[PDB]
């Protein structure tokens, strides 16, 4: 809504294309962009789940 | 950076400004916006009649 | 107007939603459930410009 913004990362279609994100060199960006899809935990949240 | 968009339903209409990222979006329109309307409590004999 | 795009809640003042995501203009006519909007890249404009 007005005066609020969000960042969305979308992979390709499929369950082989599940992102695992790690930021290297910076600690704040890693605090904001960090997801481990293998363990399904991270700083980002998953809106849409991957399917075949 | 030019793309074209299409919609399954005819109720929703979609157009693409330059810079869009290709993908698929799932859209649920919960509500619709409406504009306030105010009507005089009484009724008048004719327009030419002076009100004030 | 209240809608939901890919699991993100959007609230606007009018029935022309523009910045969800940035670069796609949606015209809402009536309430919808699980509509699909597909955006695919087209290169016709660049090839016409190059040919001319």
């Amino acid at each position: 809504k007005e005066n609020e913004f969000q960042l969305v990362l979308t992979a390709n279609s499929g369950t082989d294309n599940t992102m695992k994100i790690t930021v290297e060199g910076d600690t704040k960006l890693n605090d904001l962009l960090a997801y481990d899809s293998t363990t399904n935990t991270g700083n980002m949240q998953e809106l849409v789940k991957a399917e075949n | 950076k030019s793309t074209v968009a299409s919609s399954t339903t005819e109720d929703l209409k979609v157009s693409t400004t330059a810079g869009a990222a290709a993908g698929t979006y799932k859209i649920n329109v919960t509500q619709l916006a409406a504009a306030q309307s105010l009507a005089t409590k009484t009724t008048f004999a004719t327009t030419k009649e002076q009100l004030g | 107007a209240k809608l939901n795009v890919n699991g993100i809640d959007i609230e606007r003042q009018s029935n022309t939603v523009t910045d969800a995501p940035q670069g796609i203009t949606l015209t809402l006519t009536k309430k919808v459930t699980d509509a699909t909007v597909t955006v695919t890249k087209d290169d016709t404009k660049a090839k016409e410009a190059i040919k001319s």
